[PDB]
């Protein structure tokens, strides 16, 4: 039978689209399916990713509209692309990672027409620089269950990394359909290519910016400086007239300056080296 | 018209993945597609694209064929999904524009009175961006020609949106910056600088090593812009300018003095604090 | 998280259509009262410097009591 | 039936681009974001959502 093996395997373009298409329509669930292939029985990939038009005034939209993916999948075949449908995919916003009631008669189609599909859902506003959630499952049927038997025979340890979450416990889960693991697939050239975010151009790196600010700049920092110095010493005096158990808390309300000048003392200095040294090479490159 | 175009990672990705599929099959050199995004003010961006069969021969640069019905039937149907884009431009990913690139921005400025042409490089292998960015103009001088079609270069960036950014940053695990600081404020700033303007001096060498002795079209609008750039350098050795910048760095040195003799009392006030706590540690134990 | 200072009720009163445009002039008669509210009111708002050198503790609060009208 | 209700309160502020803190009809003020297609121009404090 099935095991706790299988692998899936998501590129780079997929991920990018489907979150941007989740994170658009944020306060309903959007949906839409995938598609790949199957090259053996661990592993499934997917490829490609494309929204579907929904209908509005509610949160769930049913799969069942013919036309629209037939003309897309036959559509997208005159410009390569020759990969079939693998299942679907729909965001929970803030929810977390499981399937509603209705989840399980949506995914029995894709089940009836394919036994081997899967679904994928994605959180969009919980994820904040990294840690992406992304999970993916699959039912199971109860009368496999009367029979004493358990679905995903165990052949490996490497099926049992990820303990899931007290939310998904509290929904089906184990008793109503089962999650399997996830990978992302890394090539050389995307990834070369996307590391030129945020680049600058040669212009932005010997420009010396004008001189009339900067002593302004300068003079303000200053006169904080100066006010902090001489705060500085009456904290000072008192640091031991007080028990040291408390000593903490007395910072609860105030500001202290040993904290609060060392920032100054950091951004003056890079500010004043990174100008200097800007205009003695410019000083010589031109003429 | 248009000032600056920004372009989001998803039509990069898309661009490569297309060009990779499409190239698997058979050797072609240049891809065609259609590009989506918005507008305001003089600012344009760029949302998402889709392809479309395109065949160009090597035999002659005055024959090519484009689809019609696939461009307006599948903008009909991402219609139905995201009315806010709207078609603005197209892209091919040749190293280098070409001779038809006038005929193909004619025959598509119907859907876009201001269509914009980006060009996009699929192997880059230096620093500089991927992306260029053109607009046809009617160019008009002496003699020849009352008008003459033209392209125009405008100023491209990369932008990023939260949804994209974040999954950049998952993408991105392995390469990061080390510190940031002076460190990234003088690489990324200063060589990087020199490299590139090394590089457009070389190709300017070029083109003049060009001239004079091999094929000879004498252009006059490069060599008027050549004397003004020889003009336009400035004299060092002047008195006032040396007593001006003098002025200027000893003004700007007392600053980092301050601000070091601050750090040493502060190292000092640490050293004292750490060592009169830590030495009333060891009588405990007994 | 901590929050950026926010409040409710009366807000502002946001001059545009909230400067009742009723004038100095427009009353007559009660100078010692006007007096009093100036130097119980206006005065420690501009010039506390002569209210701390002198040494007269400003007041904090005022009250009006009176027959309707 | 397939549809459900929406609770009805106040604003009283943005804090950012996304972020609002409104007031329902009882005591509890959230911070709270908002859909994507709406227009911000119309939410003034002292509107009812």
């Amino acid at each position: 039978a099935v095991d706790t093996a299988e692998q899936v395997y998501i590129s780079s373009l997929a991920l990018l689209k489907m979150l941007k298409h989740g994170r658009a329509g944020v306060p309903m669930e959007v949906m839409g399916l995938m598609l790949g292939e199957f090259v053996d029985d661990y592993t499934v990939r997917v490829i490609d990713v494309f929204a579907m038009p929904q209908s509005g005034t509610g949160v769930s939209v049913e799969a069942v509209d013919p036309v629209f993916q037939a003309k897309m999948l036959d559509m997208l075949k005159q410009t390569g692309r020759p990969e079939m449908v693998v299942g679907w995919y729909h965001s929970h916003p803030g929810f977390g990672c499981w399937l509603s009631g209705v989840d399980i008669n949506t995914q029995q189609s894709f089940e009836a027409l394919s036994e081997r599909a899967v679904a994928v859902v994605v959180d969009p506003i919980q994820s904040v620089k990294g840690k992406v959630v992304i999970d993916a499952f699959r039912l199971i049927n109860a009368n496999m269950m009367v029979l004493g038997h358990e679905p995903r025979q165990t052949t490996s340890n490497l099926g049992h990394l990820n303990k899931p979450s007290i939310q998904a416990l509290i929904h089906g889960l184990n008793r109503h359909y089962y999650s399997i693991t996830i990978n992302y697939r890394k090539n050389e050239l995307e990834q070369k290519m996307l590391l030129n975010l945020h680049k600058k151009s040669w212009m932005e790196g010997l420009t010396l910016q004008d001189y009339s600010e900067h002593c302004k700049h300068n003079e303000s920092v200053v006169k904080e400086m100066l006010e902090l110095a001489k705060n500085y010493n009456k904290a000072v005096e008192e640091e031991d007239k007080m028990t040291p158990e408390q000593l903490a808390i007395k910072n609860v309300g105030k500001q202290d300056p040993k904290r609060h000048l060392e920032e100054h003392v950091d951004v003056l200095m890079t500010s004043n080296i990174v100008q200097c040294l800007a205009a003695m090479l410019d000083t010589v490159v031109f003429k | 018209a248009v000032q600056k175009v920004v372009v989001h990672p998803l039509v990069l990705l898309s661009v490569v993945d297309h060009f990779n599929r499409i190239g698997k099959v058979g050797n072609q050199k240049r891809v065609v597609g259609v590009l989506l995004g918005s507008w305001q003010k003089k600012v344009l961006d760029v949302s998402n694209s889709f392809a479309v069969p395109f065949d160009e021969d090597d035999k002659d640069d005055s024959v090519w064929f484009l689809d019609h019905d696939y461009l307006e039937n599948m903008y009909g149907m991402f219609k139905k999904v995201n009315a806010r884009e709207r078609i603005v431009g197209w892209y091919h990913t040749g190293p280098k524009l070409h001779k038809n690139d006038i005929a193909i921005n004619e025959l598509m400025k119907r859907y876009c009175p201001n269509s914009v042409l980006v060009i996009i490089d699929v192997k880059p292998k230096d620093l500089g961006l991927p992306t260029e960015a053109y607009i046809s103009v009617e160019e008009v001088h002496d003699d020849g020609t009352p008008t003459s079609k033209t392209f125009e270069h405008v100023t491209s960036e990369i932008g990023a949106e939260e949804a994209e950014e974040v999954g950049v940053e998952h993408l991105l695990r392995d390469i990061k910056d080390t510190t940031v600081g002076t460190l990234s404020q003088r690489i990324t700033n200063q060589v990087h600088g020199l490299k590139g303007l090394n590089s457009k001096l070389l190709d300017i060498r070029s083109y003049l090593e060009k001239v004079a002795t091999g094929k000879l079209p004498i252009n006059h609008q490069i060599i008027y812009q050549l004397q003004d750039v020889f003009n336009l350098l400035p004299d060092v050795s002047l008195q006032e300018f040396v007593k001006a910048f003098y002025l200027k760095t000893n003004d700007q040195m007392v600053v980092v003095y301050l601000a070091s003799l601050i750090r040493s009392v502060v190292a000092l006030h640490n050293l004292i604090n750490n060592k009169i706590a830590n030495r009333d540690a060891e009588k405990k134990e007994g | 998280d901590v929050l950026p200072p926010e409040a409710d009720s009366s807000i502002m009163m946001l001059t545009s259509d909230q400067k009742p445009d009723v004038m100095y002039a427009d009353i007559g008669g009660m100078d010692i009262q006007k007096q009093e509210v100036r130097e119980a009111v206006e005065l420690p708002l501009t010039h506390f410097e002569l209210y701390k050198q002198i040494g007269i503790d400003p007041p904090r609060g005022v009250l009006m009591y009176g027959p309707p009208g | 039936l397939q549809s459900v209700g929406q609770i009805v309160g106040e604003v009283l502020k943005q804090l950012t681009e996304e972020k609002f803190i409104v007031k329902a009809t009882n005591g509890p003020r959230y911070v709270v974001g908002c859909r994507r297609q709406l227009d911000k121009s119309k939410l003034k404090p002292g509107t009812r959502v």
